[PDB]
RNA sequence: GAAAUAUGUCUGAAAGAGUUACUUUGAUAGAGUAAAUAAUAGGAGCCCCCCUUAUUUC
């Protein structure tokens, strides 16, 4: 039962963070959609009723963060749960020697920004709010959810910057979840892997389709309402932390 | 029947301990023994100065967040330094604490240091985390009240004390606390626990009851 | 939810087993109990209620797995689910040159065969058992959930046989969920770190205190009803397959 | 250098193991080819020089064992290395359900038995003989090189037992080295992927050369000789100790 | 042998880099050390003979690197090796919840784009240079030796953000593996744990002392000439790529 | 000018529970070897009163 529970989700107004808000909005708990301006995220706040909100913020930026996080406050009064669901996907080889092209830093800096540097600004940010909750039976003080990716272990030709990004959130899990072990806040990742959202509009259809039926099992994209279930059961489970769980359907990324 | 883990648990414990202590090290809060007292001690007080030294280090040692105990102004040819090398043996440089000839006013910021002594007026209030705690090492069988004070109004620190009489229905004691107990009060105050169990530390002989 | 779901559990008569029996036969579903004759199964199987049933049966023992299996069909008709949490411990070093004392063979021998080699005789005998249920809407016959330990990755002084067997789970995790996709099964590995089952229990309280410290947080051993918690949630996701989830709290364990 | 060690190196007298103990004997050190008695090892033996014997023995048996490790110390007066290079491999599916086959479990018991075991007996065996050795200037009295196979961690369809056996050796192989740390044996694990042995050499040349295609880099089957010159390398390096090194050239085995 | 290759060591000045940069030109290859240019590198490149040259480059900072690399070039006219080891750690918690501190963002920024970013960074500058070698016999063109630590795999409480940016490092390496396998350059990466360098200067004596204790075997601090001539072999083994060897000597951290 | 208690880990009539160091401990480590503790605030004559030391009742 998650009853009650406010969680902070980031890049909730799209994919695996808007089915996350989704599911923990339909069982009670509040969602605070911290997406950015543009992403059209009040729509779905919206839509999801009165327990959710929708803040404004760029991860990338503490100060954005900070107003979203007393948006939250302010509104549902705690942050019981954060996930961090908000990143971008570029694909771009290291070194093309036929083409002669070299990966931009500009890139690589980018993806790194948004989705380690954004994951650690909001695991810093919310883990302040968290820790002056009052610990529970038990002395929980709150769980937060990371989003790496499969392309943190087995990561494909032109994914050097998103497997980087999503190795440094996978190596980041633990000794954060050392430094908060005191306080009483959990800190799992999950670590997805082919799912069905916008994230993959950019991969050709064919190549999507190709994918979907390389999983094992099933052998199609994952529902993200199966990725919401995932952060469910880490919110609910007491005893999952500083843990990498792949959820991924049994699929290995080949070259 | 079917075991899991071999006997080894007290080598487990140490080593657990251990890399506690090293942590603490590195992010505890600083706890200060002023070993500045050898001219008043005699042979005895000294004796025991150094026997609950081991003792508070030991309570530390098992904490579940430890001190970052700083041996300071620790004179490396006094007899200080000598009985706590003959009493640690092999672990004195092993300890995970600091021992340094500089006086605490020379590591941490003035106005981060509280001496604690019971001569001092100002009462503890709460425990405070960004405080650095000066626990003067000493044992006043020839009472000379007004040292640890003195000392403390010369070095230009501010001061506390407990709260004894606010807490506890002294009757008839000396207020001066052992070592070992002064640590076990502050470990306590810095877990959350309120002063009543933190000053269940204290001699029964010393108090009848709390209030 | 799970109701309707026929479970087949060995070593369910004591500890995680057990925890994961009660919780699904109170959430609806059914249990067959698989353990030794001796195992006091019976008496947990009749408090249980008429849901579950026991069959004495060793895991190390081809036609004992057969004939639980067989009573679990004849008296549910169906196996939706398989959980193998029967194992036994042993701590010995491989050598210890003060006493001139060597690991023994046998000891290694029957860590393996109960630990190793039982969970491969019921997860094929259970896959054979389970090909033969309708595929669901997604096109799922079953979920294997083997347990290993947090030893597999990182056993400490003496553990060489324990880890290596769930090593060897952890190792063929992956193979099986692919020897079982086209069939449809879902193959996955619980590594529990410190758990409050009559392994540890019975240990001096003492030495409990200490493990219990050990642990980041919860600064608590584990509850089996936790394992119970992480078998239903991999249960219900779907998308979870060839994966190994440390349920350990954080906790590497110690040299 | 390598010059004047003695290497007991199990399943010398064909593949990784035959070419682990060429490289040794030809920069200077002896070795111990311990393979079956019908293995063509004495051939081998004969071949690399008066410095390399073969001693049959099967490591599935601790009499065996000794008296080989007997005849090394005989021979040669000391065993400062060993090299485990023995083990087979088994293909079979867990369960095929269009042939109604399921894997039998005397094929899973006997790679059980003859990798993870017999890595396990010619450890500990070894462990004691070489524990009266006098610590060198460093302390350390020898070194245990283990060979695993990326089918511990990206195992394929029909590679369950191969998979458990080779998950096996790489769980117990930190264990091993806490408990010979205090001696001073350092034990290491290799896990190399595919190399042009008879394990492989045997095979038709299309599935080769399509198995060569796969490797990302070097495109082709793994050399023997680089698998020895990993094993010199970590008898060289003091400081290599319970760790996997994956020599696979890149490749990630495809489902 | 390496005799008459070029390697262009980042971080040469200092620790690991200065170890690998002597064991590389004692052995006879060309070595060009891309550190900081208050690192003090030009003494080091004057001891070290005119094999060796001094290249002041900041690996964050794209500009630098490219002229170093077209120093280097000038210079030997070749690039066979890449040695990214310049980096530099900190100690902070995430949230210090009895202090009221919580992680700055700028030392989490700064340890990224020193130790991930410019990793990269020297990476896709150098496999332009590298891409220009003829293929060897073996058809390789370079290696590429990246620097990691067991942080990447389990830090430490205030060790967040450089276990993050190993973690990267980690994640990365086999992306660019097999980006750079068809132009047939090496990419591997070092998991060095407690070495007796300059990096240590930070921590106190007695938790160095401690944590060199806790090395199960050899019990000290690690001695850079290993990491060095782990170094070497990396370079001389072509079928080891895409891959991270924990050069720490079994120790496992504790929080 | 009279009265009091006054245990430097705690409890106390010797003793019990605690403290420190070393033992890689086969399930009683539930332990061994070695430190610390044998004038009850400091000293005296003989539990007994004597001065001093920190408190406290007219
Ligand atoms: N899509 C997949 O199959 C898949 C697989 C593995 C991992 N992931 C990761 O899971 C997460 C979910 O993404 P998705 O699949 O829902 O794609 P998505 O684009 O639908 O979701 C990404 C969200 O991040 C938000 N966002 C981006 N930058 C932001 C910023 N600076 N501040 C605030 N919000 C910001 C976007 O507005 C969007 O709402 C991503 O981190 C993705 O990298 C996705
Ligand atoms: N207890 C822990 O902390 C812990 C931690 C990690 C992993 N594990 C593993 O979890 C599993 C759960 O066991 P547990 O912790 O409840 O201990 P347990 O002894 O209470 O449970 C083991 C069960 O297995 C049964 N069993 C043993 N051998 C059998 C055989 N040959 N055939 C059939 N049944 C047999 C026993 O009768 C018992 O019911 C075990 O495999 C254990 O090794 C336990
Ligand atoms: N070939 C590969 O590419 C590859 C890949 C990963 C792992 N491996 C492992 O590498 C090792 C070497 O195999 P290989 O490729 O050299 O093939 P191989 O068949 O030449 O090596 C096996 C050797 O082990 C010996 N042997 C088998 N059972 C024995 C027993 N009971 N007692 C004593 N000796 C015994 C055989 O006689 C033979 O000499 C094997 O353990 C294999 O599982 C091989
Ligand atoms: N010291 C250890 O035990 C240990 C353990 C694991 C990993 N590592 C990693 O090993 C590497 C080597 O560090 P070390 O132990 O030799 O310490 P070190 O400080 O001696 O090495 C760091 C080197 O990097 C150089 N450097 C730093 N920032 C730079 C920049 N922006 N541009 C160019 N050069 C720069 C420094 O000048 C120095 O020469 C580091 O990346 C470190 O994170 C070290
Ligand atoms: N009631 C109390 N309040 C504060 N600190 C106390 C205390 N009792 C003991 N302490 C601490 O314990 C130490 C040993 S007690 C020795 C007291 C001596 N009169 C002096 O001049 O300090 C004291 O120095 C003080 O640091």
């Amino acid at each position: 039962s998650v009853k009650g529970l406010v969680a902070v989700i980031t890049g909730g107004a799209s994919g695996l963070g808007l089915a996350t808000a989704e599911r923990l909005v339909g069982q009670g708990a509040s969602a605070v959609l911290l997406d950015l301006p543009n992403s059209g995220g009040e729509a779905q706040a919206k839509k999801l009723g009165n327990n959710c909100v929708f803040a404004p913020a760029d991860v990338t930026s503490e100060k954005d963060v900070q107003t979203a996080l007393a948006l939250a406050k302010g509104k549902f009064g705690r942050v019981d749960v954060a996930v961090n669901c908000a990143g971008i996907a570029v694909a771009s080889k290291t070194y093309n020697l036929k083409k002669g092209q070299t990966h931009t830093l500009e890139d690589f800096q980018r993806v790194l920004d948004v989705n380690l540097m954004g994951t650690f600004n909001v695991i810093r940010l919310v883990a302040g709010e968290m820790g002056q909750n009052e610990p529970d039976q038990g002395g929980q003080r709150g769980v937060i959810i990371n989003t790496a990716s499969v392309a943190a272990f087995e990561g494909q030709v032109g994914q050097a910057a998103y497997s980087a990004s999503k190795g440094g959130i996978v190596g980041m899990t633990l000794p954060i979840a050392r430094d908060l072990a005191p306080i009483g806040i959990r800190v799992m990742t999950i670590a997805p892997g082919l799912f069905g959202t916008p994230l993959l509009t950019s991969l050709p259809e064919k190549v999507c389709n190709f994918l979907a039926s390389q999983v094992p099992f099933p052998s199609r994209l994952g529902d993200p309402a199966e990725y919401a279930h995932l952060v469910q059961a880490i919110i609910e489970n007491p005893f999952l932390n500083g843990e990498v769980i792949r959820l991924d359907g049994a699929i290995r990324m080949q070259p | 029947k079917n075991f899991l883990f071999l006997r080894l648990w007290d080598r487990n414990m140490d080593i657990a301990m251990g890399w506690k202590g090293a942590q603490a090290m590195q992010f505890g809060q600083p706890l200060v023994f002023d070993m500045a007292y050898e001219n008043y001690m005699k042979r005895k007080e000294l004796q025991n100065t150094v026997s609950q030294l081991l003792e508070s280090e030991g309570w530390n040692r098992r904490n579940v967040d430890p001190f970052h105990i700083y041996f300071c102004n620790l004179k490396i040819d006094g007899a200080l330094h000598r009985e706590l090398v003959k009493r640690y043996q092999e672990k004195w440089d092993k300890l995970l604490l600091t021992s340094t000839e500089k006086s605490h006013v020379d590591l941490f910021p003035k106005d981060s240091i509280i001496y604690l002594t019971a001569d001092s007026p100002n009462v503890m209030t709460t425990f405070r985390h960004d405080k650095v705690y000066v626990i003067g090492s000493f044992v006043d069988k020839s009472m000379q009240p007004g040292t640890s004070l003195a000392k403390a109004k010369r070095l230009n620190l501010a001061t506390e004390c407990l709260p004894l009489d606010k807490y506890l229905q002294w009757e008839i004691g000396n207020k001066n606390l052992t070592l070992d107990q002064m640590i076990r009060i502050l470990l306590c105050l810095k877990n959350n626990g309120n002063w009543q169990e933190a000053l269940q530390f204290v001699p029964k002989r010393k108090h009848t009851g709390f209030l």
